[PDB]
């Protein structure tokens, strides 16, 4: 693998001192679109001391950290893991959650109960 | 990234009893969480001290005199962190108001020559009974006061018996103040050191230049002061701040001289008529070489060995002589194998 | 642009390894012939010896380097900060951006155990 | 023959309808004789030289040839010197990474005859070391869009006079137009006092940058869409 | 005397320079105040930064503003002048000239409409009424 | 040329906190934070603009469904200090108090071609 | 009047600056930050200046109590917000408030409370 | 115009104590009509005459000697700028904008120590423990 | 499209201009176009032939000042300028006084569009007919369901 | 000749008076210029804060579109009717050449012919060999053109130049800039 962190300008530090995670971005539990669950995100974890803190002036969210607004996407898991190590990074990668596959039927809902119904469905 | 350097720690408590939490990593943006007052601040010290101090963040409260010479000061911190605000020396209210809420407090008001309004004696130890009487009645944790070398009452110049007067005068009121007594201060645009002898038409003294002092980059003395400023070990102590080898004048003139590669000129004329030439100049505008500053060429870097130097606050001075070169650099001046190379080039075209 | 800058070179890359080299043992030539040239032309305060052992440190950092195409482009690179601090278009601003821990200590309580570290938990 | 007694414009009969009549059609239906010619032409370019074109795509009258990067010079000739082709004007040449490619760079020539009226695009890639040869010796005016497209993307034009930085600081280390670079990037500057000089030092912000990016559609927001491929050009079904 | 003539030296750059052309225009004269561009900052009494601050040119705006004789004021003409801007989260840019230079009057607009500039300029004349140079000598 | 936040008629503060001028800002001058208060009203906690970034493209004027905060023609504000260049919840209130009469006469003309 | 600075040092400002308006004394959010804690926060540049020149805009809580409240007839009472000598749409969106139980309803856009009756 | 006697015959029309007031104030002489006074103090004049240039017929006469743009009333500046053809003074009170709270005017207080300042609108956004001990 | 309709009485003042404008640039030909200096300041400088120019990647004035026929609006035109008449100015020699002689005269061309552009200005829309790009009216989003969901998500 | 001097009483400009016309009819260069400033109760009479269209003024549309029963929007609606990058790889151009095209297909027995297809999809015949296996007429008709000519380079809309020569010109005889329509 070439090692392409001397050549990009990136500091050492920011090679050495930061570890970054790769994902796929979880369906949203609020709403039952699913469009911006299949692009790989690369993020970077946030540094103790460096994330953010209330300004003393107005209550301003000042920053050190400047990787936190920058996050990329990616096509395939592979190219993800390709760039990053590519580019000289410690990574995490963590794998994705799909729902299982149970077969729904309508008229589950009122099949016949031989003893307790210990139900009631309303519709 | 940046990193607080002056900071031994990030929560840091007063003895006053009010906790600080520093915010972020170092630099311009982010807040130490101490408050500040540096009188003087328009000073010579005190705009590199006010440089070091804005420069991670420690809000600086800033008395000015005059309104014009004050802007300088206002790059050098952050949006928020200098603040302005007017001052005399006469009005009690204003000492009063600018120590009122300062974490620290330093005052380093001191003048050379007498003027009209204010005496040696009005400047040096009634100034700074003023100032110490409002930190007295404030409770401010770290007053410390800056007094020049040779401060002494016995001395007969009267600048060096006055600092004395002062030094002593804030150990009555305020028992926990740091005094500290710097050596002659070599800056750049410095008062009376390097700045005069680059531009002098004739460079006139007593003494035959044989006074021994040694001089301290400027730099070196607002590092060590802040260094101070910071930790609790260096309260109601007393500090002489001299650079690493002692000099005379002559010496110096004769290592300006190399480094200009021109000839400054010398004079030694006697005493008495210079003194009269000098009281004759104290009645002009502008400022002039005080009559007691004659006085202070004949008196000699006399160090206490009872105090603690930069060996203390682990600082290392930088000599004159590797710094001369920076500080003269702006009035400097400034065979056969060039004619053998210049019978190929173009003059005429 | 029909004619080029004065010290310009035509960018070209080398298939072998030690035409790489004698093109980087010219350009250490080139840096140390001018280091006088850059102490007088940025007005520094200190010695030409420290230029000279900068611009030997900074070839001391990039010895251990295996991949020709990397050398490539890093001697592209050096070539080119040649070019702009022989002609004097960095400023002296620029060119101290190379002597960043000469000019000034930073302050007292460098942190070096794990515990300095932690009492500022790395500022 | 006064300027008093000038007529006045604001009061006089302005014209009125009582509604207004527009027809609505699909304005990508104009273009669609033309893209049926635009591909006609890209079959001939790509029937001249097999050796050196290995695609196009005719978007809606936008030409774009797709050539390798050793390729690069026996393309643009051609489109130089051929008097169908005639492609005199550089325009833009530039680049656009994507970093799920192996050749992370794309790099993209626009060209304009402005015999025929007629605009063409020539798409090559390069990874952030390998290069891409430079047109610099046809073109004179391209070498300062190459060395553009140096310094926000680290794409190397090999055989290039006076490649170095333009646009940027001079002492910059990186290379902004690129997907790890983040936005305010990693230095900033400031006045020290005590050096009496600009010092160049690690970023920090008094407000942090909020990306409103987190928060976009969840629905996929526009469909297929339809085709403009003619007849011709596009594989028989048998039977 | 500092009032009635009031040279400014003309670094305006972007933007902000076309908006000080028309305060030299014919509608909003600045001849009829004094105000004329010295165009080099050894005559200049004042520098107005109109337009933004790249971290290219703050050295360069610094020793245009290093020359000028000492009394000397500034003021910051538009949005990227102080505090970045529109551009204020970008690499190459300095968040405002307060970092460089110690500036006195902001003027705030992106084009800060001639109308504004010139009321930028009223508001520095009046921090010349007061500013009592020979009132401070006598220790006021 | 500077900003206002307008009030009702008998007094009440028109910002429903919705958050549209902070989204559309294409210089991110604004910043809202936003709690329920004693009414269970929705309103600002606090309001806020930055005047160095801000580049006065009236989208977060355009983008209020309420309408309450506009831009006055004022543009004879200029200032000594960047901390009084920023403008909390409580100077831009008085500004839309101090230029209601104003404003009236700048929405009856402009509210049909908005 | 006298608050301690973290120091143990009073500082005093008037009684009518403690105020978070003219009309109202107390805080009307669980965050709205009363004036003393601002005062107590960052004393260091209210110094040397006029606080009778700063803004202090009369809270609009207090406005909205004192309007009277609307009856309605109907079941569903219907707002605008609107001026009717304004040419134009000024106001809120139109939104139907359902005055049912117990008490006035109010607007969530303008506050005007309304009554069934 | 520029002529002499547009100068000469508005000195006479305006009266030769008001002429001195208001070429200390101004370089031009103008005779205009009273449309209306400001809150604060500042009579507006509008010009009738022949020979006068376009954004030239309304103007303020101040009070003070220091004198402001922002000194001038928020209804009054639209219409010395030419915004509004009828005066605040002319308006119906339709137009007039209902309010429950008296009106202020601060012009404009910059270098003056009644500027303003800008704080944190809302309280620190995590709290912290407030120490009580245990007897166990 | 266009972000809003234009104010009630701006197209009969456009015309009042133009009347004046038509005059206001004689004038400034006078004393530059036959004036010595300003032409021996500028007669053979900045030549450039027609091959270099389409080389360099120059267009515009600067082509259409070294003999060359082309611009965008008649040669592929956009935005209603087919619909209106005008003429092209371009020069013969690649000189800076060639670059300068067409310059006058795309103002003459600029001022025969706006005259034909006011005159045959027609009603109707200003924005798009969509409001799935473009936000609605504030008449209609603060009574549309539908408006106001449109006009609350083509901005956040 | 329609765009011609037009004399200075109808350009909108406030001129001049009396005898002082006299004069300057005299002293003047072309006597049919204005003087350059706008009339004052003409330009911009009534001020664009007090407008009497401003009452009756309301949105615009045309008919087709804000009908409001006859449309549905997915009929009109052309954002989600764009067009795809037709995207022509090496190998789907040799299946045009010896499959055909669906105007002129030349595959007989369909079921055949999709294994036909098939080798070309996986990568059977070369490009070079589908130029060289193809016939004259087939090379003629839909690579070239059909004379056996290379296609123009195409432009959508071509213009034809016309160069105005006589008085009609911007620029008469002597000037070295042309007018070119
Ligand atoms: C009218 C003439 C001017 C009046 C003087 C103005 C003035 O002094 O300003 C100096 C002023 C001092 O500069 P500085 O900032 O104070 O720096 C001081 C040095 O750093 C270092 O300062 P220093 O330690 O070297 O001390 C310098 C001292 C030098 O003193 C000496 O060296 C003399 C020592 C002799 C002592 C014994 C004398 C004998 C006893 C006499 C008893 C009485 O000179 C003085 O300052 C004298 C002050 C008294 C001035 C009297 C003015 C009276 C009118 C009011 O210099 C300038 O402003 C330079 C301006 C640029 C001018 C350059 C071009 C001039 C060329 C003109 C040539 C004309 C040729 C004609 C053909
Ligand atoms: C010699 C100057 C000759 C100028 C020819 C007349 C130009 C003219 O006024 O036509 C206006 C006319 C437009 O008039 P308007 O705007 O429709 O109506 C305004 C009325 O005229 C209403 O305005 P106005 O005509 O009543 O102007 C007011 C004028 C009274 O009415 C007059 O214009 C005077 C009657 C005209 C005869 C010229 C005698 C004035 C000579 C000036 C020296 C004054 C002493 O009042 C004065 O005379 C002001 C003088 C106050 C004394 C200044 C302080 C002391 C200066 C000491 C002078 C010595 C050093 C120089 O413009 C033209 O026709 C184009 C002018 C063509 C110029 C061609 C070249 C002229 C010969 C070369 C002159 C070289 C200088
Ligand atoms: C037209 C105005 C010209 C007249 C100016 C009037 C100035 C009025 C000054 C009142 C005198 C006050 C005084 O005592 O001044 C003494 C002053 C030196 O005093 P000082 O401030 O201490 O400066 C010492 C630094 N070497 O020394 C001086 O002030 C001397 C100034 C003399 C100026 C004469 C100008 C003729
Ligand atoms: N060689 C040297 O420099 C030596 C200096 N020191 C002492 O260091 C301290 C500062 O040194 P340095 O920087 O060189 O000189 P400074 O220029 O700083 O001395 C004057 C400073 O104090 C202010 N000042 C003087 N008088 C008053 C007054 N009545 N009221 C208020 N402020 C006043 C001045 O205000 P403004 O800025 O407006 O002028 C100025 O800030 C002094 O105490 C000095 O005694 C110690 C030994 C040797
Ligand atoms: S302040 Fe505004 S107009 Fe001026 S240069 Fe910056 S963005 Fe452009
Ligand atoms: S001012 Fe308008 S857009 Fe901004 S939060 Fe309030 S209602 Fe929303
Ligand atoms: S005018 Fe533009 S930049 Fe300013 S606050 Fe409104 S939307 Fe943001
Ligand atoms: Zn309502």
């Amino acid at each position: 693998v070439p090692a392409h962190e001397i050549v990009s300008g990136a500091p050492a530090e920011l090679s050495r001192n930061r570890v970054v995670r790769i994902y796929q971005q979880a369906k949203p539990a609020t709403q039952s679109g699913e469009y911006g669950t299949f692009a790989w995100r690369l993020d970077w974890d946030i540094v103790d001391v460096a994330n953010r803190w209330e300004n003393d002036l107005i209550g301003w969210q000042s920053s050190g950290d400047y990787m936190q607004a920058t996050q990329m996407k990616f096509t395939s898991k592979e190219s993800a893991i390709k760039f990053a190590n590519k580019q000289g990074w410690d990574f995490y990668i963590q794998e994705p959650h799909h729902r299982k596959f149970r077969v729904k039927q309508y008229a589950n809902n009122f099949v016949h109960s031989y003893g307790k119904l210990k139900h009631i469905r309303t519709k | 990234m940046n990193s607080f350097e002056n900071l031994a720690q990030d929560v840091n408590i007063t003895r006053s009893g009010k906790t600080l939490i520093a915010k972020g990593t170092g630099g311009r943006s982010s807040r130490t969480g101490y408050t500040a007052t540096v009188f003087g601040a328009n000073g010579f010290l005190g705009s590199y001290l006010t440089a070091k101090l804005a420069k991670h963040g420690t809000t600086v409260v800033v008395p000015y005199r005059e309104e014009m010479a004050k802007r300088h000061l206002k790059v050098t911190g952050d949006l928020g962190v200098v603040n302005f605000l007017e001052m005399d020396l006469r009005n009690l209210e204003s000492i009063d108001e600018a120590v009122r809420h300062s974490d620290i407090v330093v005052n380093l008001i001191g003048r050379e020559y007498e003027t009209k309004n204010f005496n040696y004696y009005d400047v040096h130890v009634e100034g700074a009974r003023r100032i110490a009487e409002a930190v007295k009645k404030h409770n401010i944790a770290r007053y410390i006061h800056v007094s020049a070398f040779n401060a002494e009452i016995d001395s007969p110049s009267e600048f060096n018996h006055t600092k004395g007067l002062g030094e002593q005068v804030t150990k009555d009121i305020v028992p926990w103040a740091t005094i500290v007594r710097p050596a002659p201060m070599f800056g750049r645009e410095d008062k009376w050191f390097l700045d005069r002898m680059a531009r002098s038409p004739c460079l006139v003294s007593a003494n035959k230049f044989q006074e021994t002092s040694n001089p301290v980059h400027v730099i070196d003395v607002a590092a060590a002061l802040e260094r101070i400023c910071f930790d609790d070990s260096t309260v109601a102590q007393t500090f002489e701040l001299y650079g690493p080898q002692k000099f005379t004048q002559k010496q110096i003139i004769d290592m300006v001289s190399e480094t200009l590669r021109k000839e400054v000129r010398h004079i030694e004329l006697p005493k008495a008529l210079y003194q009269a030439y000098t009281k004759a100049t104290q009645a002009i505008w502008w400022p002039t070489y005080s009559p007691d500053q004659v006085e202070r060429q004949f008196l000699s870097q006399k160090i206490d060995p009872s105090a603690k130097t930069f060996n203390d606050l682990d600082l290392t001075p930088m000599e004159l002589p590797d710094l001369m070169f920076k500080l003269i650099r702006p009035y400097r001046v400034n065979v056969s194998q060039l004619e053998n190379k210049e019978k190929t080039f173009v003059h005429i075209l | 642009a029909i004619i080029a800058t004065a010290f310009a070179e035509t960018v070209k890359f080398s298939g072998s390894k030690q035409e790489l080299q004698k093109r980087t043992l010219a350009l250490y030539r080139q840096f140390l012939r001018g280091a006088p040239t850059f102490a007088d032309l940025y007005e520094v305060q200190f010695s030409i010896p420290t230029i000279r052992t900068k611009i030997r440190q900074e070839f001391e950092r990039h010895r251990f380097v295996d991949d020709l195409s990397i050398q490539n482009v890093l001697y592209a690179k050096g070539h080119m900060e040649y070019q702009e601090c022989i002609n004097f278009w960095k400023q002296q601003a620029q060119f101290l951006k190379y002597f960043p821990e000469e000019d000034d200590i930073q302050g007292r309580h460098q942190p070096s155990n794990f515990v300095d570290k932690f009492l500022k938990n790395r500022a | 023959p006064s300027w008093e007694n000038i007529k006045d414009i604001r009061l006089d009969p302005k014209v009125h309808v009582d509604e207004v009549y527009e027809p609505i059609v699909n304005p990508a239906d104009r273009y669609l004789q033309h893209v049926s010619d635009l591909h006609q032409y890209a079959k001939y370019i790509m029937a001249a030289l097999p050796k050196y074109i290995q695609g196009f795509s005719v978007w809606k009258d936008e030409l774009t040839l797709h050539v390798a990067p050793s390729a690069v010079i026996p393309v643009t000739t051609f489109l130089r010197d051929n008097t169908s082709t005639q492609y005199k004007s550089i325009i833009d040449i530039t680049a656009v990474d994507y970093p799920s490619r192996e050749n992370r760079f794309e790099v993209v020539y626009n060209f304009l005859s402005v015999r025929h009226n007629s605009r063409i695009r020539l798409k090559t890639y390069a990874t952030e070391v390998t290069p891409v040869p430079s047109i610099t010796c046809l073109y004179e005016g391209a070498n300062w869009f190459e060395r553009e497209a140096y310094d926000m993307y680290g794409v190397f034009f090999e055989g290039h006079p006076d490649l170095r930085r333009i646009m940027t600081d001079y002492g910059f280390e990186g290379h902004p137009l690129r997907k790890d670079f983040p936005l305010t990037g990693y230095t900033e500057v400031r006045w020290d006092e005590e050096k009496r000089r600009v010092v160049y030092e690690p970023l920090e912000l008094t407000q942090a940058f909020r990306n409103f990016s987190a928060g976009s559609t969840a629905w996929e927001p526009v469909g297929p869409g339809r085709d403009d491929r003619p007849d011709s050009f596009k594989l028989p079904t048998p039977k | 005397a500092r009032q009635g003539s009031f040279w400014p030296v003309t670094f305006g750059l972007a933007c902000c320079a076309v908006e000080m052309m028309h305060v030299s225009a014919p509608r909003y004269d600045q001849d009829r105040l004094g105000i004329i561009f010295r165009a080099s900052p050894r005559q200049s009494d004042i520098m107005i930064v109109a337009g933004t601050l790249t971290n290219k040119m703050a050295p360069v705006l610094r020793q245009v503003y290093d020359q000028m004789p000492e009394p000397r004021w500034v003021i910051s003409m538009g949005s990227c002048a102080n505090g970045g801007g529109y551009y204020h989260f970008s690499y190459s840019v300095v968040r405002g000239c307060d970092r460089i230079v110690p500036v006195d009057v902001y003027v705030p607009g992106c084009p800060p409409t001639s109308e504004a500039l010139m009321y930028g300029v009223f508001q520095l004349q009046r921090k010349m009424r007061n500013t009592k140079i020979t009132r401070m000598w006598y220790r006021k | 040329g500077e900003h206002a936040l307008r009030r009702y008629p008998s007094g009440e503060e028109r910002c429903i906190a919705c958050k549209l001028c902070e989204a559309i800002c294409p210089a991110l001058a604004i910043t809202i934070d936003a709690e329920e208060r004693i009414d269970g009203s929705r309103r600002t906690t606090k309001y806020d603009i930055d005047m160095t970034k801000c580049i006065y493209c009236g989208y977060c004027q355009e983008s209020c469904p309420v309408d309450a905060i506009v831009e006055t023609p004022n543009v004879e504000y200029a200032t000594e200090t960047r901390e009084e260049l920023l403008y909390n919840k409580e100077k831009l209130l008085a500004n839309g108090d101090k230029w209601e009469l104003e404003l009236q006469y700048a929405l009856d003309a402009d509210a049909p071609y908005r | 009047k006298s608050i301690i600075s973290y120091n143990g040092n009073t500082i005093e400002i008037p009684e009518e600056y403690t105020k978070q308006a003219p009309n109202r004394d107390s805080t009307w959010a669980p965050a709205q930050a009363s004036k003393t804690e601002i005062y107590k926060n960052n004393m260091v540049r209210f110094e040397q200046k006029d606080l009778s020149k700063q803004p202090m805009p009369y809270a609009g809580i207090e406005l909205i109590a004192q309007q009277p409240v609307r009856f309605v007839h109907g079941n569903t009472a219907v707002c605008d917000g609107a001026n009717h000598n304004g040419p134009g749409a000024q106001g809120h969106p139109k939104i139907f408030i359902n005055v049912d139980a117990p008490g006035s309803h109010a607007c969530q856009y303008c506050g005007t409370r309304y009554e069934k009756e | 115009s520029s002529s002499l006697y547009r100068v000469l015959r508005n000195a006479w029309e305006v009266g030769p104590r008001s002429y001195w007031k208001q070429l200390n104030s101004i370089g031009d002489t103008k005779s205009g009509r009273l449309v209306g006074t400001d809150i604060y103090g500042n009579k507006f004049y509008e010009t009738d005459h022949q020979d006068e240039i376009h954004l030239r017929t309304r103007y303020v006469e101040y009070k003070e000697k220091d004198y402001d743009m922002s000194q001038v009333e928020p209804g009054w500046h639209f219409w010395l700028g030419y915004g509004v053809d009828t005066a605040p003074c002319n308006t119906p009170k339709e137009k007039l904008p209902i309010r429950a709270y008296p009106y202020k005017f601060q012009p404009n207080y910059t270098g003056t120590p009644g500027a303003f300042v800008t704080y944190n609108t809302l309280k620190p956004k995590i709290s912290a423990w407030e120490p009580v001990t245990k007897q166990r | 499209g266009v972000s809003q309709d234009l104010p009630a009485g701006l197209l009969d003042d456009i015309y009042m201009w133009a009347t004046q404008f038509g005059d206001r640039l004689d004038e400034i030909e006078e004393l530059l176009t036959d004036n010595r200096i300003w032409k021996l300041r500028t007669v053979n400088i900045g030549t450039v032939t027609a091959q270099d120019a389409l080389n360099l990647g120059l267009s515009g004035p600067m082509l259409r000042g070294s003999g060359i026929p082309f611009d965008i609006r008649k040669n592929a035109p956009y935005d209603a300028y087919d619909k209106v008449d005008f003429d092209v100015p371009v020069g013969m020699n690649g000189d800076c006084y060639d670059r300068y002689l067409i310059r006058m005269a795309e103002f003459r061309q600029s001022l025969r569009i706006i005259e034909q552009c006011c005159n045959d200005m027609p009603a109707g829309a200003v924005k798009v007919e969509d409001f799935k790009i473009n936000s609605p009216p504030r008449n209609l989003m603060k009574e549309d369901m539908e408006a106001l969901i449109h006009h609350f998500l083509l901005y956040t | 000749l329609p765009g011609g001097p037009v004399p200075v009483f109808k350009k909108y400009t406030v001129g001049s008076k009396g005898i002082w016309e006299k004069l300057r009819v005299l002293l003047a260069i072309a006597p049919n210029r204005s003087t350059g400033n706008p009339i004052v109760p003409l330009y911009r009479v009534p001020t664009p804060g007090s407008r009497p269209e401003a009452n009756v003024y309301q949105d615009p549309s045309s008919y087709p579109t804000n009908d409001i029963a006859e449309n549905p929007y997915w009929k009109r609606d052309h954002r989600r009717a764009y067009p795809q990058t037709a995207f022509f790889d090496q190998k789907t151009v040799t299946g045009l050449l010896e499959l055909g095209s669906e105007a002129t297909p030349r595959i007989a027995d369909g079921e055949a012919g999709t294994k036909a297809l098939a080798n070309i999809a996986n990568g059977g015949v070369s490009f070079t060999q589908a130029l060289g296996k193809s016939s004259k007429d087939v090379i003629y008709g839909e690579v070239l053109t059909v004379n056996g000519l290379p296609p123009v380079a195409p432009t959508l809309a071509p213009k034809q130049w016309k160069i105005i020569e006589g008085e009609a010109a911007i620029y008469p005889k002597g000037y070295p800039c042309r007018t070119f329509h």
